[PDB]
């Protein structure tokens, strides 16, 4: 164990790059932690949970999750019966403490190198090609989960749908949408202002339609690594040893999380603005709409106006044919939402329809989300940012997006961690300069 | 009944928590670590069944 | 909220979420009995 | 709240009982 | 004239960089 | 040679260059020289940039009377949103300056080369065969880059609440981030502070502490520095005397014996200190906001004993009504 | 549903269920039942047209949605109720617009 | 290992009493937690000229409701 | 106008196309060790 | 637009007067030897 092979504890865990034995005693049970996390924070909510008011006013950052593929949710949002969600959370701990107890299993009175007791299993990091072997398997199963999520949509139950024509809530996909054409061609769309990259997704069929593709992709991988072995141009780059496969891992999962960030910010189509809370866009969207309504409807009309700041009261003409909102509001005319769309016209609101089209839900919703536009505090005092001491929340749309991105923000660090480490390592000076030559000590003075 | 299971819902933590304990002690000092204790394979596949108890039966109970 | 079958374990329910933490917290303390070797 | 830390204590100190035996019998740490 | 002045001062600032980073006597070893 | 590529790649990898540039060289010298080019004629002729097409124009440009401190390039418009906002896209080429192209331009083009930049101080030190952890180091400045330029925008949607980048647009933007956002008493910021100056303050004794204790080449009359010879093997500062120095003018305890460990902490508290900041303002972009504590206290009577948290409460909330 | 084709034949022949499902005998056998399943198709219907965003710039298509989400979403808040006749007597008054201006479209 | 026992645990009740008894109260002038209006009168007795103070801060205090 | 907009396109992809490459053929062996 | 009308010479001696009296010093240094 101790540093005399080895380095300084502080650092200790890298003692076990060469313990194979050991090391899948590490994940599984670390991977215990996070199943146990899951399921943990899933009772702990629901012991906390209300379920007549909505999810947002909850706080609750995991429910929503579950409730997302469409159990116990009902329509109109109505969360129906717990008891799903409780099964849930409950299943995860039960199998947890299956995994630990292997994690311990490995961690000591399991071998302590895999080399013997299964070849199979056995793995040299430098050797490019049982390595490769592994890398399809997973591939190969994380393919499978991919499908497993459409046997939820096309055929389990449903998921839930952001947009239905009326209620927004509960639909099982007959026909998913694939071909390259509108797939690897998504994609293919600018990230900035006004098309999203990944985070459009206007369907939800989209996305079922787009993991089939992913499904099937990956399924291809492992089969390709499976059957194949690297090819010369990547044998002369990428440092196979150790460290490299885990700084790769990190920038992935780095730029990983800063999509997630911007997934649960923006879009609204996979996290439904209802139980998630509305997106910032949306808040001062709708806020401003209730403005609207409440003034049109007695003795006013905003159509064709001009405000004290010159761009009009509430409605402009965009440079596009569309018309939108005004205020602070304009920086937001892309977004559209569940209930803004219809409310919309062929170019821009069709103000005549405004008055008239509003809906039960919508105005009532739209007002829904006036009083909560993502701001608070870590305390969590709310309201508008200075509004004093009333509405106190921070709407859980709000964390993730604060939470993961921090957390990817590190791992790009630690990807430009371990990367230097990983090939200084492999070039053999990680270990300090060498005093006896030092590489600059003879070079060309400039 | 459900008061008769809440008490056989706690036995299974009850025997959980000490087997959190005695797991990894077991593994703790490897003299008669395997050699003394089946206890696992006797304490597990009890401990298992402590599960089943909890679902199916709470299906009914309540 | 929770069932009424379970519904009394109180501070079972209350902290699950925190033993998580208290993990990173004994591998300090399963360093300090060893102590830094 | 009456027991939180009861149940709590019960737990947090569950942890140093593995330190605490194993070192006091002087196990493979 | 104002501006002029800035640009002129801004000027040989970068007239002083390049002239900094290549003419600078090497600092030999010994 | 054998073939023109396996040539200039031997160029561009070579070290012989008076400044090296590696294959990130091969984007960060045209996208700098290209961001800079278009920047300082930005910076000196703008014509009046408008912040919103309601009508007030924003000349931030040199050319009218802006002295240094006053001048800064306009970021985009609100108009203009979000959207990727090009040359050829805009309709006239005055059209592409009145809505605030040149500021979308620089900045994508100097994030683009701040990035490469990062990774060309690695691929330098891979090639001089040493330990490449700088570019960690770096990371801390272009986290801050990435967080006040790229992201917090995008919490807002637009450019417009970009940082213009100006002597005064600068201090324009804190102000007015304050006023929103409460930053003082957000935690990461508070930690950000310690950061900068414990790194300042730290670059005093490490610099005061070595300068203290030199091994004496020089005459009196002679300059101190001179003595040092570039290329010495010989230790040029005392670490014994400079030791019990510290180590008596605090407890004997804490004064790190060893430089290579020293040097080390000396370069981790200012990096960490800045991460957290460029957490902090990401942690604001998305309207997650420092806690102000606020009410309290109050009285039996409900009046507001008003704790000092409300005047900073006050100030921003007096802020924000100005801006608009 | 069972919709094909395009657009078009079927915009018009989900209106030969939807404005004929509107007022029919509430103490029939099933008005509810087959109400239920007749708006069920809306469900089927409205979610393929989602993805078009061809027919997301034209008024024709906006028009029918302005339509299937007053309808429809008077079902999930309380279904049971039968709509209001101003709601009821507003609606057809589109589908006569839309199909009017659908054909607007093809043959502009 | 002696007297350690000792010192801290009646020191420490000490710091408890004074808060309990509120002895601080009066020692450092501060205002009690109804303390603050006398009658309504809803404004700062905001102490102001000098050789004053010390009779101006009993007027303040003299009222106290 | 529209000639910028292809004309930056060439420029932009001929340098990452260039940069690409340099790693993709032996970049570790250009280093003073192996 | 309006300014001081002699803030003009203030640059110019700050910048040349220091700068000048940097290179006589090393214009000397140089001939050393
Ligand atoms: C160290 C720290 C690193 C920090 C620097 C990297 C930051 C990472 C950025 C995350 C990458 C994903 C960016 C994204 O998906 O980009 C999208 C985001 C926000 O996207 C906005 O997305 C909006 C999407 O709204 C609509 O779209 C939704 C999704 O489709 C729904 O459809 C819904 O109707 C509606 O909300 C529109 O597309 C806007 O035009 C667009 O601005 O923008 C962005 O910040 C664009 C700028 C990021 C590009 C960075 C270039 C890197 C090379
Ligand atoms: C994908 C995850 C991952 C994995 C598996 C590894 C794996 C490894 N890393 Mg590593 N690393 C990662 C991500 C990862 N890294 C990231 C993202 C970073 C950037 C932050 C780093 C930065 C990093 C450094 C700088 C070092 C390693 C090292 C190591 C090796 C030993 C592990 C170690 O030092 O534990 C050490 C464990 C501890 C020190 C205990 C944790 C104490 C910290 C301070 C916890 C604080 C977090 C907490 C949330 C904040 C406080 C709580 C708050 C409430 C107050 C091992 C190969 C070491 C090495 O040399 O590698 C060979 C090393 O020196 N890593
Ligand atoms: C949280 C993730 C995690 C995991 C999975 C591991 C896992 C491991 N570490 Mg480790 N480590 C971690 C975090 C982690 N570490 C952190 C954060 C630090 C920095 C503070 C270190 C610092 C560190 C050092 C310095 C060293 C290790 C070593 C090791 C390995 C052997 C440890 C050993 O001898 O156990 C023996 C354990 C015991 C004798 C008692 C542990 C207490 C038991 C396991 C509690 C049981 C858990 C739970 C209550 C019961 C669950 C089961 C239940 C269902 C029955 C092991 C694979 C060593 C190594 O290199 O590997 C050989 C080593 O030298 N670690
Ligand atoms: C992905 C996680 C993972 C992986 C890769 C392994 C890998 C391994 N385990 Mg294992 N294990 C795990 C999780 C894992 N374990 C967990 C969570 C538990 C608790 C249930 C166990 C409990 C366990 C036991 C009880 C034993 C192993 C054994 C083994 C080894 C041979 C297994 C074999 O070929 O069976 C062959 C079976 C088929 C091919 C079917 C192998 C090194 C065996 C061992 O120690 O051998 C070295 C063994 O006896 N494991
Ligand atoms: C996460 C899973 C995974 C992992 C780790 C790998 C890993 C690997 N694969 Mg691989 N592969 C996978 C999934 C995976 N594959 C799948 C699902 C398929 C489809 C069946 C393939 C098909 C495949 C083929 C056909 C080959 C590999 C090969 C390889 C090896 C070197 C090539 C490589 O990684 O490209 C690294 C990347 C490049 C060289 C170029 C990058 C170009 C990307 C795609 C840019 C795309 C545009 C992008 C969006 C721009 C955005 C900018 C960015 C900043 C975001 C490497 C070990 C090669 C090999 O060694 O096999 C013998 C090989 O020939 N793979
Ligand atoms: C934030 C910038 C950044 C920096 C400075 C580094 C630094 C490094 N990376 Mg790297 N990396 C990053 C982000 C970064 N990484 C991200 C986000 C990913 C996504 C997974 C990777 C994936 C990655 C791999 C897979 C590998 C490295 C490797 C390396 C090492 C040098 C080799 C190399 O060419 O890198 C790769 C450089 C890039 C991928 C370029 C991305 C970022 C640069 C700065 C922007 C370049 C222009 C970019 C294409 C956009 C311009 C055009 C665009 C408009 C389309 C070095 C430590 C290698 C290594 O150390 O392996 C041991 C290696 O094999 N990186
Ligand atoms: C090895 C090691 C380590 C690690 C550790 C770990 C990672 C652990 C894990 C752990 C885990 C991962 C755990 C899991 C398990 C689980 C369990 C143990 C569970 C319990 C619970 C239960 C069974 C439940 C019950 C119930 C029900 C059923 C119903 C309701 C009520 C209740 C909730 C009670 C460390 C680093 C520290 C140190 C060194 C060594
Ligand atoms: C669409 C969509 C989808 C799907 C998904 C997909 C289809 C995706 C894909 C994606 C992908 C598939 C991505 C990729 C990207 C790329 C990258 C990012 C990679 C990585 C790698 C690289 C980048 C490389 C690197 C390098 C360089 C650059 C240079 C040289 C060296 C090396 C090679 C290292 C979903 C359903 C979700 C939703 C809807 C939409
Ligand atoms: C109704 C109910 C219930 C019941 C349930 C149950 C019946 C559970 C189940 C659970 C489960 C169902 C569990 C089982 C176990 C599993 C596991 C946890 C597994 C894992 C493992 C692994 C994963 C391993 C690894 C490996 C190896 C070793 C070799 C080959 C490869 C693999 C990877 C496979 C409860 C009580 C919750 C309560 C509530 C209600
Ligand atoms: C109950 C229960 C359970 C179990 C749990 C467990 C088993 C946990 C563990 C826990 C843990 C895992 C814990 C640990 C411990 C810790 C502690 C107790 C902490 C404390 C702290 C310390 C002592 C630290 C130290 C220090 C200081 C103070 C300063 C300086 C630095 C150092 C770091 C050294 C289960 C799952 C079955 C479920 C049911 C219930
Ligand atoms: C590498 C850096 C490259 C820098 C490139 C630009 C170099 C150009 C340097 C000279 C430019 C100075 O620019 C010049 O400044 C003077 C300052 O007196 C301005 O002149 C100023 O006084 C005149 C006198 O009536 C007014 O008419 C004018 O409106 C006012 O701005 C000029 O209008 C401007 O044309
Ligand atoms: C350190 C190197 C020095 C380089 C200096 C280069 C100076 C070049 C001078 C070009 C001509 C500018 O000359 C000067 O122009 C300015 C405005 O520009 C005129 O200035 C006039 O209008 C300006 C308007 O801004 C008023 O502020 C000013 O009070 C008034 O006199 C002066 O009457 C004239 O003297
Ligand atoms: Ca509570
Ligand atoms: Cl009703
Ligand atoms: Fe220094």
């Amino acid at each position: 164990d101790q540093e005399s092979s080895g380095f300084a504890w502080w650092a200790g865990n890298a003692r076990l790059i060469n313990l194979s034995g050991k090391l899948l005693g590490a994940h599984v049970a670390h991977a215990g932690l996070i199943v146990f996390w899951a399921g943990a924070m899933t009772l702990f909510e629901l012991a906390h949970f209300i379920p007549e008011k909505p999810m947002y006013e909850q706080g609750l950052i995991l429910i929503p999750h579950i409730a997302t593929l469409g159990w116990g949710v009902g329509p109109g949002g109505e969360v129906v019966d717990t008891f799903p969600f409780f099964v849930v959370g409950v299943v995860h701990l039960i199998s947890s403490a299956v995994l630990g107890f292997g994690g311990v299993y490995h961690a000591i009175r399991g071998p302590e190198t895999l080399e013997e007791y299964s070849s199979f299993f056995g793995y040299d990091w430098k050797d490019k090609n049982k390595m490769t072997t592994i890398l399809g398997f997973h591939l190969i199963v994380l393919g499978i989960g991919a499908l497993l999520l459409v046997a939820k949509a096309m055929f389990f139950g449903g998921l839930y749908d952001t947009w239905a024509p009326g209620g927004g809530d509960v639909r099982v996909i007959t026909n998913p949408t694939l071909d390259p054409r509108v797939i690897f061609g998504y994609l293919l769309k600018s990230p900035f202002g006004g098309e999203g990259w990944i985070v459009s997704v206007n369907n939800l069929e989209d996305v079922v339609g787009g993991h089939i593709w992913i499904g099937l992709i990956c399924i291809a991988g492992g089969i390709w690594h499976i059957l194949t072995t690297p090819f010369g141009w990547a044998r002369r780059a990428f440092i196979w040893s150790g460290e490299a496969y885990l700084s790769y891992s990190l920038g992935a999962l780095s730029m990983m999380g800063f999509i997630a960030t911007c997934f649960v910010w923006f879009n609204n189509t996979v996290y439904p603005s209802e139980f998630y809370g509305p997106t910032g866009p949306e808040a001062s969207q709708a806020q401003a709409m209730t403005f609207l309504i409440r003034d049109q409807k007695l003795g006013a009309n905003v159509g064709s106006a001009q405000g004290p700041t010159g761009l009009g009261k509430y409605l402009m003409r965009s440079p596009t044919g569309e018309i939108i909102f005004g205020g602070e509001t304009m920086r937001f005319w892309d977004f559209r939402g569940p209930w803004l769309e219809p409310l919309r016209g062929p170019n821009g609101l069709d103000l005549n329809k405004i008055k008239n089209d509003i809906q039960p839900w919508q105005e009532r919703r739209a007002a829904e989300y006036m009083t909560h536009a993502p701001l608070g505090s870590l305390n969590s005092v709310g309201g508008v940012a200075t509004e004093i001491n009333s509405v106190n929340f921070v709407s859980p749309r709000s964390w993730l997006a604060t939470s993961h991105f921090v957390l990817a923000f590190f791992f790009l660090v630690g990807h430009l961690w371990h990367a230097g480490r990983a090939r200084a390592a492999a070039a053999g000076f990680e270990k300090g300069i060498d005093r006896e030559s030092e590489p600059v000590l003879s070079m060309p003075s400039l | 009944m459900t008061i008769l299971f809440q008490l056989a819902l706690a036995a299974l933590v009850i025997l959980s928590f000490v087997m959190v304990i005695g797991v990894p002690v077991a593994y703790a000092s490897p003299q008669d670590w395997d050699r003394s204790k089946q206890l696992i394979f006797l304490g597990s596949g009890l401990w298992i069944a402590l599960v089943l108890v909890v679902g199916v039966l709470n299906f009914f109970v309540v | 909220k929770l069932p009424e079958a379970y519904a009394i374990f109180d501070p079972l329910v209350d902290v699950l979420p925190v033993i998580p933490v208290l993990f990173l917290a004994l591998a300090f303390v399963w360093q300090a009995a060893v102590g830094f070797r | 709240v009456i027991a939180q830390l009861t149940m709590i204590a019960m737990i947090g100190i569950a942890g140093p009982m593995i330190i605490f035996l194993l070192a006091v019998r002087r196990g493979n740490l | 004239m104002e501006t002029i002045t800035y640009v002129f001062i801004f000027a040989c600032i970068i007239a002083l960089f390049f002239f900094a980073i290549f003419f600078r006597e090497p600092p030999r070893i010994t | 040679s054998a073939n023109l590529w396996e040539r200039f790649c031997n160029w561009v990898t070579s070290t012989d260059n008076r400044l090296y540039v590696g294959w990130f060289g091969v984007i960060m010298i045209p996208t700098l020289l290209a961001a800079t080019i278009c920047f300082v004629i930005a910076f000196i002729a703008a014509p009046p940039v408008d912040i919103d097409g309601i009508r007030e124009p924003v000349s931030g440009s040199l050319l009218y009377g802006n002295n240094i401190i006053t001048g800064a390039v306009v970021p985009s418009s609100n108009a203009i949103g979000l959207h990727f906002y090009p040359i050829w896209e805009a309709a006239s080429l005055d059209e592409w300056l009145y809505n605030g192209g040149p500021y979308q331009l620089i900045i994508f083009h100097f994030l683009l080369g701040a990035s490469c930049y990062m990774g060309r101080q690695w691929e330098l030190s891979y090639r001089l065969g040493m330990r490449p952890w700088i570019c960690v180091a770096y990371s801390a400045p272009l986290a801050s880059a990435f967080a006040v330029f790229l992201i917090y925008p995008i919490g807002q949607g637009s450019f417009s609440d970009g940082m213009p980048l100006g002597i005064s647009g600068t201090f324009n933007f804190m102000i007015v981030f304050q006023a929103e956002h409460n930053i003082l008493m957000h935690p990461f910021h508070q930690l950000g502070v310690a950061g900068v100056f414990g790194g300042a303050l730290f670059c005093a004794m490490h610099g005061s502490l070595v300068t203290s204790s030199l091994i004496r080449e020089t005459t009196e009359t002679e300059s101190a520095n001179y003595g040092y010879k570039f290329g010495q093997e010989e230790e040029t500062y005392n670490i014994v005397a400079a030791h019990g120095y510290f180590g008596r003018l605090i407890f004997q305890y804490a004064s790190f014996n060893n430089s290579r460990s020293l040097h080390f902490f000396l370069a981790a508290w200012p990096v960490v200190g800045v991460w957290f900041t460029a957490l902090g303002i990401s942690t604001m972009a998305f309207n997650l906001n420092g806690f102000n504590f606020n009410h309290s206290v109050i009285d039996a009577k409900g009046n507001v004993i008003n704790t000092w948290a409300d005047i900073i409460n006050r100030a921003n909330l007096g802020m924000e009504v100005m801006h608009e | 549903t069972g919709l094909t084709g395009n657009f078009r034949e079927d915009t018009l022949a989900l209106i030969s269920s939807l404005r004929e499902a509107i007022a029919l005998p509430e103490n029939d056998p099933n008005k509810k039942a087959a109400q239920a399943e007749a708006r069920k198709k809306l469900n089927d219907f409205f979610a393929l047209y989602r993805r078009d965003d061809s027919l997301r710039s034209l008024s024709s298509f906006m028009t029918m949605q302005t339509a299937l989400n007053s309808l429809a979403g008077h079902y999930s808040s309380y279904p049971n109720r039968p709509l209001p006749e101003k709601l009821k007597a507003r609606l057809e008054q589109e589908f006569k617009q839309v199909e009017l201006a659908l054909d607007r479209e093809a043959k502009s | 290992w002696v007297i350690h026992s000792i010192t801290i645990p009646a020191l420490f009740i000490a710091g408890w009493l004074f808060v309990s008894t509120g002895l601080a109260y009066d020692v450092f002038g501060t205002p009690r937690p109804d303390s603050y209006y006398a009658q309504e009168q809803r404004s700062i007795p905001l102490v102001t000229d000098r050789f004053e103070a010390k009779q101006q801060v009993e007027t303040f205090l003299e009222q106290l409701k | 106008m529209e000639t910028l907009k292809i004309t930056v396109y060439i420029v932009v992809t001929f340098f990452v196309l260039l940069f690409v490459f340099g790693f993709l053929s032996g970049d570790p062996a250009r280093n003073p060790k192996r | 637009m309006e300014v001081n009308q002699l803030g003009l010479i203030a640059t110019a001696l700050f910048v040349l007067v220091p700068s000048v009296f940097l290179i006589i010093l090393y214009v000397q240094t140089e001939s050393q030897q």
